[PDB]
RNA sequence: GGUUGCGGCCAUAUCUACCAGAAAGCACCGUUUCCCGUCCGAUCAACUGUAGUUAAGCUGGUAAGAGCCUGACCGAGUAGUGUAGUGGGUGACCAUACGCGAAACUCAGGUGCUGCAAUCU
RNA sequence: ACAUUGUCAGGUGGGGAGUUUGGCUGGGGCGGCACAUCUGUUAAACGAUAACGCAGAUGUCCUAAGGGGGGCUCAUGGAGAACAGAAAUCUCCAGUAGAACAAAAGGGUAAAAGCCCCCUUGAUUUUGAUUUUCAGUGUGAAUACAAACCAUGAAAGUGUGGCCUAUCGAUCCUUUAGUCCCUCGGAAUUUGAGGCUAGAGGUGCCAGAAAAGUUACCACAGGGAUAACUGGCUUGUGGCAGUCAAGCGUUCAUAGCGACAUUGCUUUUUGAUUCUUCGAUGUCGGCUCUUCCUAUCAUACCGAAGCAGAAUUCGGUAAGCG
RNA sequence: CUAAUUAAAACAUAGCAUUGCGAUGGUCAGAAAGUGAUGUUGACGCAAUGUGAUUUCUGCCCAGUGCUCUGAAUGUCAAAGUGAAGAAAUUCAACCAAGCGCGGGUAAACGGCGGGAGUAACUAUGACUCUCUUAAGGUAGCCAAAUGCCUCGUCAUCUAA
RNA sequence: CUCGUAGCGGUUCUGACGUGCAAAUCGAUCGUCGAAUUUGGGUAUAGGGGCGAAAGACUAAUCGAACCAUCUAGUAGCUGGUUCCUGCCGAAGUUUCCCUCAGGAUAGCAGAAGCUCGUAUCAGUUUUAUGAGGUAAAGCGAAUGAUUAGAGGUUCCGGGGUCACCUUGACCUAUUCUCAAACUUUAAAUAUGUAAGAAGUCCUUGUUACUUAAUUGAACGUGGACAUUUGAAUGAAGAGCUUUUAGUGGGCCAUUUUUGGUAAGCAGAACUGGCGAUGCGGGAUGAACCGAACGUAGAGUUAAGGUGCCGGAAUACACGCU
């Protein structure tokens, strides 16, 4: 048969009623993505900041 | 579409490992050797009655096949396999583009 | 034969001109756009009389053309060609298409139409201040040939150029107005002062 | 059919800014982008390698990965009922820095300033913006300023 | 302040015509063994600032110049537009109410600025 | 000691059997592909956005038309050279691109992305990340890296195909490359077979069944989600009106007419919705019989004439009566 | 003959014609059979068809497809058998029956039966003629016919129409 | 062979009847009536079979495949129906894929169960700052493309007219009228991205294999400085998170902007609000309009709409018009 075939009446109000999130931001991302040069001195940048602080404190 | 038969291209040949020169056929399939387990399968299902059994496929449309360069390296004959776009020609000998020439025929 | 001008009356669709799309446009019928005394000076027509639409519409070319021959008709019976100049300022670019059960409907072109908006001139004659009642009458039997309504405006201006009667007197005495073809052209503070010397030499007196 | 390629829709966009053709101006290589800058992405048509996608012209974003020769912006789009983490390579030519992080990053200079003599004396100094509040009194004077304008004007055509 | 090299913004710097430039730099200019390149030392390469010159380049000025740039209560609160009515009108469209608001035109003004280095009666 | 017979193998075999004959669709059939795509418009200045909307293009082409470097400026116009002119080559001036870039269109490009020359194969290997279509699956295309290995150039750099936006394909099977690696289950050797990683061979109905017709003898489940008859809307067309008056009507626009225009009326003609009806509103014409409308053929009474009379023609009231 | 909506022009028919078959057979049954029908038969028979009394005739086509042929014998040719290599499973090669392909015959087999142009001492008409393709190009006859859209063709007749 | 009884058939009335006398009769009118006649009994042929002077006819009222039982409760994306009350919450007719289009899957919309916490983090909104867009409008003596009309400029660019001429074409320069969905220097309104800080800013300097000529930068840090006017406005109804699952996947209307179409109670889009799923007051009446959304009652006041009478409410007041 003929049929409608396409219309987005009514779908921001679906798009509403369950409320658009923004997605939730947190300190420290993945470092999937980054330069793999940087993430690899960064590995070693901060292994070596642990261990100028747990010798320091003990 | 005009490929060189003698290329320069990567090795993984373990001890190249390098750009080595690479001597360049077409690759043809090869027979379907029959013992080949799905060949053998094939075998012992259309026997008896009932007849054809797997689909014999009917509506082809492509025009062209996908040419494959089948590479050897020189050096280690270690074989490459690279592949180029559809193609109605493909031809791999020489004759390269002669510019500032006369058209003819 | 043809469709009424009530089909293609309100303007619905967008603007279709003829180009590279549509290449099988038939021609209008009004081809003359300048009548009666089209090659007199400005001087000699000081009095510019207007039809102007109050209505939002199309004028078609077969109506446009009818009111030209109408006007044109009854100004030369009763003082001559050489004593009005008649410009339609319209000039019909707007194609019209025609489908001929609603399958396919996209249509191919049938007839030239010319959009006018509230306020807009159709015609405009300029004449002397003697034959005013003369050009009314002309443009009055005029509006007869026009679907909407049109009306007939005194113009302020001098003839058919865009300033008034007194401002162009004062252009006159003074040395910014000299003749050209159709029009006159005007002197500026600008560009020159060798080419406003070249032309323009009454000036600087 | 219908067409919904890369570059679709992108007539008037990717333009060339009229007599504003030909090469890129070199400050746009001598801009530096760190990680957490805040930068437009706008595309430059002549520059095809690293081109944002359509959707993301006039998109703000921050960069988080730099490489040689391109920033990776992360900007937010919405997808049905919810926002979805972008992450795009484009290279530095079609991306500026957002000058209002440049307005931002005075201010918070200005608050820190502000507040420094806020502790020399006279504590809580009101360093937040307002808006523009209603007007105060006036007392308008006459002299040579007598209030006069007649009515409204009759209809004239003017043709 | 001039000039040179490297620039930033990329006509307020562009284009057209005419006129000036002290010093300095820059340029034109002299030669072809070498390095080098050509049909050809015009380009390019190489050499000496030696034979000469500001003629050009180049810088600057002039122009009711063209263009370009800035501003305007210049158009104009205009065209358009968001919102409202059991407003008008047969309709086309229009008027009002609460807002946002151009462009073309027109006048006025302007015609590179500046960074780093180096040198200059 | 051949027919015959038993078994197997090739043919013949709609005589007989079973199964197949896609979808979108201003009803279905037909045509076409809007079925997988690209550019500009539609599309209403983020994005997205339909129609069998519109204007075009896709299933290719390329070892250069890919990569890099250097040099140069293109379309065209003006003036100049024997043949030679309007177009052969040569030389200068002007040339912001008016040319060219494989192929549509849009965008981009002037010491280049174009034209000429030199060198080359990065159109390479390996694994992730990302963008678009998007379920944030797949496929295709693309972007940025990173480990290599090369090209290239003096070098900075650039190159993971084509300046960018299209040019393409799952499981199963077959095949090839790689390791010479895993297994063949009593233990081995050798073939042979199976396995892992990466391609190929293909499904264009392009996320991918293996398939010729007709039915008026048809049948079943439904469907007014759907064609015809009616009613209703719309009104291209058909008819009927009106305004204006260039002209026709011996002179004289309008007694009677009337072009080019223009404004409406009808649903009784013919066209568009599939709105209602498929658990059926009995489908044309005729006959019979009643009523209604008036857009009046006649009859009654009038007005006009290019009405002398007679006969006509135009118009009014009027559906009482034929 | 469609019992119970179609009695007909449909079916049959004699007549005509075609085809197959001499019995170890033709045509057909049956799961098979030391089994059947025709057949208690024998070409003036049996079986398979087509047309349908009589008068008078049955034109042209074998290119297609079917049918048929003591017809051509390295084109194709399965299984079995033969040979080579291999340790062997296997791989290959040669030979290769029917049937197909090749050649021919058959239209009372199925079926088919044409254009453009110019030409006669009329204006076009076209005996004859020039090409395109044929295997043949509709002959004898008949017709707006139960077969002709145009079409209610044109003329005559029938009628007042 | 014929006329015509008995007989055997069944032409026409399209007769009667048509809930009949009758699941095929009755009556009249008819065909034929000495054979290919009509007929009893016996006998043979049986369902994909028979039999057929051939109609798909007949084979026990059954025939384009009899009848009986079983497999079998065969299958159904199709139609009907689906059984008590109250309370609370409460949709979708849209995405992507599917021989998919009357159906599925998938996402969305919905409920339920909660869990970790306790006003964090936010928001269908504004402001301030900062971008992006090329639509409406504007423009065409700005480009491209249309298009109007005269001016000035003299040439084997075949203008005939001499063999430098009233009767030149285009071309160039300055004017002029009119325009553009697939043209544009410009350029709105509405809509749209980001920011407005403790995951902050500042100081000191710790790490690294990355990076730099160089601890230089980069990134992440130690320690220290600043406390709710801590960095606009308004609100916040608790915030954040997880699992699982239903129905839906036919839509329709209105305002505005739209494509096609002459137009449509037409076919297709966009944004919003509705209807579907919804009563109530008004528009006489109506899914969609106006007003307003609903526990059971009482009182008051209103909305939209009204107030001669039906009919609650002024045959009110005022100025005119008809
Ligand atoms: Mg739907
Ligand atoms: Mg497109
Ligand atoms: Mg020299
Ligand atoms: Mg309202
Ligand atoms: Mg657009
Ligand atoms: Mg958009
Ligand atoms: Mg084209
Ligand atoms: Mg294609
Ligand atoms: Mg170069
Ligand atoms: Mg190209
Ligand atoms: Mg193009
Ligand atoms: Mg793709
Ligand atoms: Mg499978
Ligand atoms: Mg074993
Ligand atoms: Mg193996
Ligand atoms: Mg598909
Ligand atoms: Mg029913
Ligand atoms: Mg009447
Ligand atoms: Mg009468
Ligand atoms: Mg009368
Ligand atoms: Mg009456
Ligand atoms: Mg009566
Ligand atoms: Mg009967
Ligand atoms: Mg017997
Ligand atoms: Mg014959
Ligand atoms: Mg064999
Ligand atoms: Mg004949
Ligand atoms: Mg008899
Ligand atoms: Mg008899
Ligand atoms: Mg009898
Ligand atoms: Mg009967
Ligand atoms: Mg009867
Ligand atoms: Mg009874
Ligand atoms: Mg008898
Ligand atoms: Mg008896
Ligand atoms: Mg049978
Ligand atoms: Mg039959
Ligand atoms: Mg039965
Ligand atoms: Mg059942
Ligand atoms: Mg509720
Ligand atoms: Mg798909
Ligand atoms: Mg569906
Ligand atoms: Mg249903
Ligand atoms: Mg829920
Ligand atoms: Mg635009
Ligand atoms: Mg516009
Ligand atoms: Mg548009
Ligand atoms: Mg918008
Ligand atoms: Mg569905
Ligand atoms: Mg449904
Ligand atoms: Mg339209
Ligand atoms: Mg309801
Ligand atoms: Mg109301
Ligand atoms: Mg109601
Ligand atoms: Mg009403
Ligand atoms: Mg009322
Ligand atoms: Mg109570
Ligand atoms: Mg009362
Ligand atoms: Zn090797």
């Amino acid at each position: 048969a003929k049929s409608k075939n396409h219309t987005a009446h009514n779908q921001t109000r679906k798009a509403h009623r369950n409320g658009i999130k923004k997605p939730k931001t947190y300190k420290y991302p993945s470092l999937k993505g980054v330069d793999p040069k940087f993430r690899r001195n960064h590995k070693h940048a901060l292994h070596g900041t642990a261990k100028a602080l747990a010798a320091a404190k003990k | 579409v005009n490929v060189p038969k003698t290329r320069k291209t990567y090795c993984k040949g373990k001890t190249c490992r390098k750009h080595t020169q690479h001597k360049v056929t077409q690759y043809k399939a090869g027979k379907a050797s029959l013992f080949a387990q799905g060949k053998r399968r094939y075998d012992r299902k259309q026997s008896g009655f009932g007849g054809q059994t797997k689909p014999v496929f009917h509506k082809k449309a492509k025009t062209t096949k996908k040419v494959v360069l089948r590479l050897e390296c020189v050096k280690c004959k270690t074989r490459a396999q690279l592949t180029l776009k559809r193609c109605k020609h493909f031809e791999l000998g020489g004759e390269k583009k002669q510019k500032g020439q006369a058209l003819q025929f | 034969a043809r469709r009424p001008a009530r089909c293609y009356r309100y303007q619905k669709n967008k603007p279709y001109p003829k180009s590279r799309y549509n290449r099988a446009v038939p021609d209008s019928k009004i081809r003359i756009y300048d009548l009666g005394k089209k090659k007199a000076t400005v001087d000699e027509f000081p009095l510019c009389v207007h039809l102007v639409s109050n209505e939002l519409e199309q004028l078609s070319s077969e109506a446009l053309e009818a009111a030209r021959i109408c006007a044109n008709k009854y100004m030369t019976t009763v003082s001559g060609r050489d004593a009005f100049h008649l410009r339609v300022r319209v000039h019909p670019f707007h194609v019209l298409r025609i489908n001929k059960g609603m399958r396919g409907a996209w249509g191919k072109p049938h007839g030239l139409a010319a959009r006018v908006d509230i306020g807009q001139i159709i015609f405009s004659v300029r004449t002397k201040d003697s034959n005013k009642d003369v050009v009314v009458e002309g443009l009055r039997r005029a509006r007869y040939k026009f679907p909407g309504q049109q009306k007939i405006i005194l113009s302020k201006k001098w003839g058919f150029t865009n300033l008034d009667r007194p401002e162009y007197l004062k252009k006159r005495e003074a040395g910014e107005v000299k003749d050209d073809g159709a029009f006159v052209k005007f002197l500026s503070k600008k560009g020159s002062l060798e080419n406003n010397i070249r032309e323009f030499p009454e000036y600087f007196a | 059919g219908k067409s919904h390629g890369y570059r679709s829709r992108t007539r008037y966009m990717f333009q060339r800014d009229f007599r504003k053709h030909g090469a890129v101006h070199l400050s746009t290589y001598l801009k530096v982008y760190k990680v957490g800058d805040i930068v437009d992405i706008k595309a430059n048509g002549s520059i095809q390698k690293g081109m944002p996608h359509k959707f993301y012209q006039g998109k703000t974003g921050v960069v988080y990965n730099v490489t040689k020769s391109s920033v990776g912006v992360i900007i937010n789009k919405m997808v049905g009922n919810r926002y979805l983490e972008k992450r795009l390579n484009l290279r530095v030519e079609h991306i500026k820095h957002s000058k209002c992080r440049q307005e931002f990053l005075e201010r918070v200079k200005a608050n820190a300033a502000k507040r420094a003599e806020a502790k020399a004396q006279g504590v809580a100094v009101q360093l937040k913006r307002q808006p523009a509040q209603p007007r105060e009194s006036r007392i308008v004077s006459t002299e040579g300023n007598v209030p006069q304008t007649l009515a409204p004007v009759p209809y004239e055509t003017f043709i």
